[PDB]
């Protein structure tokens, strides 16, 4: 009986870019979620389809921890039935979502003098993402009838853009680290359980 | 697919690249201003040049999306702003000549030195010495030496440059299908529609004219008063019926008459309200000034400053460890990064300035979420107006009394109020015909109505006819006296300062109405009028994402500019001035001159 | 005994001996104006000569009674007007030359005529035909031909005469101990003292100059409005920022913009407050116009016109081939003899005129009880203002409705309001910068501020700058356009027509408030008031026996000239004009002209 | 016992100047005053102490008719307790005057083209006249400390001046013919009686 590897998720030195969001599948363990709920180091902690005080009483067949970075103003899009650049083309949550969305301000790690442009996002896509879908294509977006063979201009744009995170950014633009815990509450043997 | 669909995508990309670049530039530039070094000027000019090349490129590409095809107003507006600028129109060679002219006029102005006539070793700059002489001197001949000296050593150097400047600037303007460079500068007030009911660029000229003539009673009475008081101190040189000589007006051009207050104060025994002493007594530092100002905005239901505002602004002269630009500014760098750079001293002037500047920032914040191109005041007059309005409420005697800066034992009789209104009138009413006249000269000069051989001839004729001001020495066409002013020689439009003033009082009167202010408009204080706050935030948040006619109508319930509120603000000074001028002439004779 | 006792007897004698002399001079001057001939000129000259001789001898004898020991103000005043007179001022040669210059100028003006270029057999005088053209014509070239023809055929003649006239009048003025002829003219408002604070002659310049600026916005808006409407009837001849052509303003000079009303009426679909046509259709004659004016004055408590007024006035141009002076004048001949001389056409203008002239008569009747020397308005402006004050209430559409003239249903609202205030504004506002600029140009010429060599030049500069009216053709110094107006070539001061305007509205506002008028100044009609009439007659009775400032204070509770009332009277029109000009330019560019674009 | 001679007083062809006003004494007679009352040609007919219709029943010892010419404005001074040039210095009626004053507009007879200057009045006097007193002296009026002995000059004026009557004169200035009848109440028998 050993504990879930949530430490690797939450305490990771760097997170992935939202467009290519990182997911860890959590199985066959026991974890204490009271640590997460009582953390008091999270700016955002909102749960859907489940109660946080009570997921210490619950057992789940699978748990998915997704982690990525977005701006503060964008955290609101990590919720069911939302629209925006992130929700439409980067990370989409289903309407019948069961899980929690946790976020905290990441300015001290992910902002640097002169700007941190390590983190990318997707700005254009031909249709919205389906829930839990990941698109890492680096295909020139073709907004005109004229075919784009590459490069840019003439109504053809490179789909990925880089965030620039500075210490002098306004709070809405500062980096935020998001972990989305999904509980795959459907069926099979449940092996991911909470102790007390 | 649809041309508007492709336009939205182009603007999406543009706004996203523009945000990063703009911020980079603003950041480099801010470092320079708060840390003058050669290294930092390198960074600022590099940031500015990547930003410039990006804006040129984007502007060229914008011309690919026809405006007719666009239906949405923000898309179309953005496209318009991106299309009518940035893209090249002059040859490489002629671009470079115009830039070298612009930078040569700036540096000729910034470095001009005027030497004492019989003592060539001692010379003066505009920045300290000349500014000081023109502000403080009562020596007619000293002022005359400074005024003429500045116009002859700087002006005459600017004249050839200014001529070639008018030609190249006109050539670019017309390249953009504006009729001259003045018409270009007037596009700021242009608005599209409702049904062809849009504000047109000629309508600005019509309005500025109508206002000019509706202000004639107040100005000519004020002028009258100032003329007779000047006679007491300049006995031989002031004709009871002539224009006021240009060099006796309180600064190097007569743009404000503020510094004439000691010469023309209505009642000299009443004490002026200066709480500088009172602030020092209470141990106040700059931080206290800005916290009080913030309290004023929160008190009307506006937000407090951001934490970034307090860590990042330069509120005091920086610990005297670095060289810095002390001229007060309010910076909207981007990305929620709001700052104030100002060398705050614990003075009343600096106290007021703080509110002016936090007004600018409050405006910045309200519209922070609009698209990049629309993060601006409804037109050029709006931003500065908002600042001025704030300073009005805050500077009233009641505000200082409730604050503790002014004794409750202070007595607000009719005399005190007249002294205050006259100081206001010097500053505010003085600058209107000056500003009208200057921009009118430049509009006319751009359009070709004033040919080179008569530039100065008409300048002085206009100074005498519209401003009631006469040059002390005659000037031939080797001079370029317009250009001896900062804004003229640095390619800044100037009429904003006119519209600003008009708007300020339209704002003020409305907001005080809403704040259920009972009494004289000049003694109004919108503090704790959250209702006014709400109507003000309404106006601020829209940016220039809407025809300014519409936003202006939302605040003051009027669609067009009005001097009504300004006239009405000053009406007690008016009726007073009328009794005072009962035994004086009012108006001027344009023929009389000191030298004739 | 007391020096003042003796002065009162002196002046007693002076009144009784002066009565028949003045009377015979008025009587003969009158015969000359109703029947002009050389013989009647001789009679006017000898009669006037006895008036002058007697006056001299009395004026000298008045200096025996020194002002210092006179206690009473009306006595001291009479002695003042006698003492500061005399006639031995100009050499006899120079007097004969001045009078001949005056005569020449007058008869040139009244006989000058311009022929058509394509029929030099067919000319016109000013007093009928050229007046008609300039007052009704809507063709540019026609108005140009008449405007220029008058200034070229008659002005150019008056130039050398006028130049000499100035020098001589100025000499006479300097002899009387005045700065110049203009100063001497301005003496009319001067008042002696009280605390040492009296009206001085320079003051009139100051107040006139102050009111001029205070009137600038209203005038300029009126001007912008008239400019845009004129663009419609003279399409390619008006600049939307230029000055207004002088020959297009509704009369020979643009003295009054009244006749522009059909070209500028705001709401022409509404009836007509120019009641000319209605007057004609109803069978009005001269006698009707004057009987009706009389009725109005009676209604406020004032007397009927005297029996002799009806008996021996000339109210129409005769049909017996006598030639006359059609210029309207009200006469106080003396001995209770009051008369009016005008050639009355059935128009609303002459209807109003008839009230104005009857107002002159009513002022004369009321100060008839004053000493001879004190029988005069408080100043020229006062005397000019009274009749007009009456015609304000008469002009009102409400008043018009009550006496036929407008159909009884009518229905007033804000459009008919605007129509009426626009008509008034043409007449009253349009004339202020004109009157001002004319008299200022005269005053400065008299002061030597303008030399001969710049006379027309300066004149047109001031027309451009102050009036906003530009000459259609360039005029060099052989012209004398100031003199082509009757008052300038007939040697009358002209500032009376400006101050009058101001005073008129102060009077109107005082009287309307005594009438307890509930509402806007411009709806007020003081008919049937009586308290109004009594207050006004209390003013009129004083004559000049008392400083025009003091008697002004007794009516409007102020001592000073004030356009506040004129401004409030027009304020409805003003805000309306403000809206109408939102898409016009307001004000003018003195560099544009119709001979150089 | 035949009727009074009032016609020669009223219908006389020439009237006197006020300064030298004319008096006719009416005695030993009987009169019909109804002709006077029924004239309808009089501008003024004011009776004091008696009624014109009562005069037909009344008997008087004597009647005095005083006649002269003055201006219309001056007629108001022909009454008890009045002051003015006429009343002060020419014709003065006593406070206890009992009689009638009749006047009528005389312009057709006493005004002429070019003016009629037949008629004179007194403008200055050392003191006001007593009732029914007449001063026809032509003595130079001494208004100053300096005696004028001889003649005219500064501060001495000749007392009598002439009216000038023109057809165009105003009504107040037109000539008026005045007759003043005084009825005295003597101690003796009445000799002047009505119908
Ligand atoms: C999920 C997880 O391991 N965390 C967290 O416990 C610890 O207190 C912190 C500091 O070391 O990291
Ligand atoms: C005067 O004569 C007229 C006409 O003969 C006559 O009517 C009138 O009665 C006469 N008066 C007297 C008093 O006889």
């Amino acid at each position: 009986t050993n504990l879930c590897p949530f430490g690797e998720v939450f305490n990771a030195t760097t997170f992935a870019s939202v467009y290519a969001w990182n997911r860890k599948r959590i199985s066959n363990c026991v974890a204490d979620y009271s640590v997460l709920y009582q953390s008091t180091s999270f700016s955002t902690f909102k749960c859907y389809g489940v109660s946080p005080t009570k997921l210490n009483d619950l057992c789940f067949t699978n748990v998915y921890a997704d982690s990525f970075v977005i701006t503060g103003d964008e955290v609101r899009q990590i919720a069911p039935g939302q629209t925006g650049k992130i929700a439409d083309y980067n990370y989409k949550l289903p309407d019948d979502f069961t899980g929690c969305v946790i976020a905290w301000n990441s300015k001290h790690i992910d902002a640097k003098e002169g700007g941190n442009f390590n983190y990318l996002y997707r700005l254009f896509r031909k249709a919205n993402l389906k829930p839990f879908e990941r698109d890492i294509s680096t295909e020139i977006y073709q907004a005109g009838s004229k075919p784009c063979n590459g490069q840019t201009g003439l109504n053809c744009y490179y789909p990925l853009y880089r965030y620039g995170f500075y210490p002098t950014d306004g709070v809405g633009h500062q980096p935020y680290r998001v972990v989305v815990l999904s509980f795959e509450l459907l069926n099979a043997p449940a092996t991911v359980c909470g102790h007390h | 697919s649809t041309t508007e669909d492709r336009a939205k995508i182009f603007l999406d990309n543009f706004n996203h690249e523009a945000e990063d670049l703009s911020y980079q530039s603003s950041l480099a530039s801010w470092e320079y201003n708060t840390n003058i070094s050669d290294e930092n000027v390198q960074k600022m000019d590099e940031a500015g040049a990547k930003w410039s090349a990006f804006y040129e490129e984007q502007s060229k590409l914008a011309k690919n999306y026809p405006l007719e095809e666009i239906q949405t107003v923000p898309v179309k507006l953005q496209l318009q702003i991106l299309q009518q600028s940035g893209s090249p129109v002059l040859s490489e060679d002629k671009s470079k000549r115009l830039n070298s002219i612009l930078n040569a006029m700036s540096t000729i102005y910034s470095t001009g030195k005027v030497c004492k006539p019989n003592n060539p070793q001692e010379c003066f700059l505009l920045e300290p010495g000349l500014d000081n002489i023109m502000g403080t001197s009562k020596d007619y001949n000293e002022r005359l030496w400074a005024w003429e000296g500045w116009r002859a050593e700087v002006g005459k150097q600017l004249r050839p440059l200014y001529e070639e400047y008018v030609a190249l600037k006109n050539e670019m303007a017309r390249g953009y299908h504006y009729e001259d460079y003045g018409d270009y500068w007037r596009r700021d007030y242009e608005t599209e529609e409702s049904s062809g009911s849009g504000y047109s660029r000629d309508q600005l000229m019509k309005d500025v004219d109508r206002i000019f003539t509706e202000i004639k009673p107040l100005y000519e009475h004020l002028h009258a008063y100032v003329r007779t008081k000047l006679m007491d101190t300049y006995p031989f040189h002031i004709s009871p019926t002539g224009c006021l000589p240009a060099h006796l007006l309180g600064d190097m051009w007569g743009r404000f008459w503020t510094n004439l207050y000691p010469l023309t104060v209505p009642f000299g025994q009443k004490p002026n309200i200066d709480v500088t002493d009172a602030m020092v007594n209470q141990g106040w530092d700059a931080n206290r000034i800005f916290k009080e100002a913030e309290k004023f905005f929160v008190s009307v239901g506006l937000p407090n400053m951001t934490e970034g505002f307090w860590n990042n602004s330069m509120l005091t002269e920086p610990g005297d460890g670095r060289k810095v630009v002390c001229h007060p500014t309010a910076w909207d760098l981007g990305k929620g990064d709001f700052r104030i750079k100002m060398c705050t001293k614990v003075t009343m002037e600096d106290f007021l300035t703080a509110h002016h500047e936090m007004g600018h920032i409050q405006y910045d914040m309200a519209y922070a979420t609009q698209p990049y191109l629309l993060r601006n005041g409804a037109n050029e007059g709006f931003h500065e107006a908002v600042g001025e309005v704030m300073s009005l409420s805050v500077a009233t005697p009641k505000h200082l009394k409730t604050m503790g800066l002014l004794s409750p034992d202070f007595l607000e009789d009719n005399e005190t109020e007249i002294n205050f209104l006259l100081k206001q009138a010097l500053n505010i009413v003085g600058t209107l015909p000056f500003t009208y006249m200057l921009e009118k000269w430049r509009w006319m000069v751009f359009r070709g109505e004033i040919p080179k051989e008569e530039w100065m001839k008409k300048w002085w004729e206009m100074k005498r006819d519209l401003v009631g001001v006469v040059e002390p020495v005659p000037h031939d066409e080797t001079y370029c006296d317009p250009a001896s002013l900062f804004h003229v020689a640095n390619d800044y439009s100037f009429i904003r300062y006119y519209t600003r003033t008009i708007f300020e009082f339209q704002f003020h009167e409305a907001l005080c109405r809403i704040a259920q202010h009972d009494g004289p408009l000049h003694k109004c204080d919108i503090s704790n009028s959250t209702d006014a706050g709400k109507k003000l935030h309404q106006m601020l948040s829209v940016g220039k994402s809407q025809p300014w006619t519409v936003t202006l109508k939302d605040i003051v319930d009027s669609r067009n500019m009005d001097v009504g509120p300004l006239l009405r603000y000053f009406e007690p000074l008016y009726t007073w001035l009328q009794e005072q001028n009962r035994k004086s002439y009012v108006g001027w004779n344009t023929d009389w001159s000191p030298y004739s």
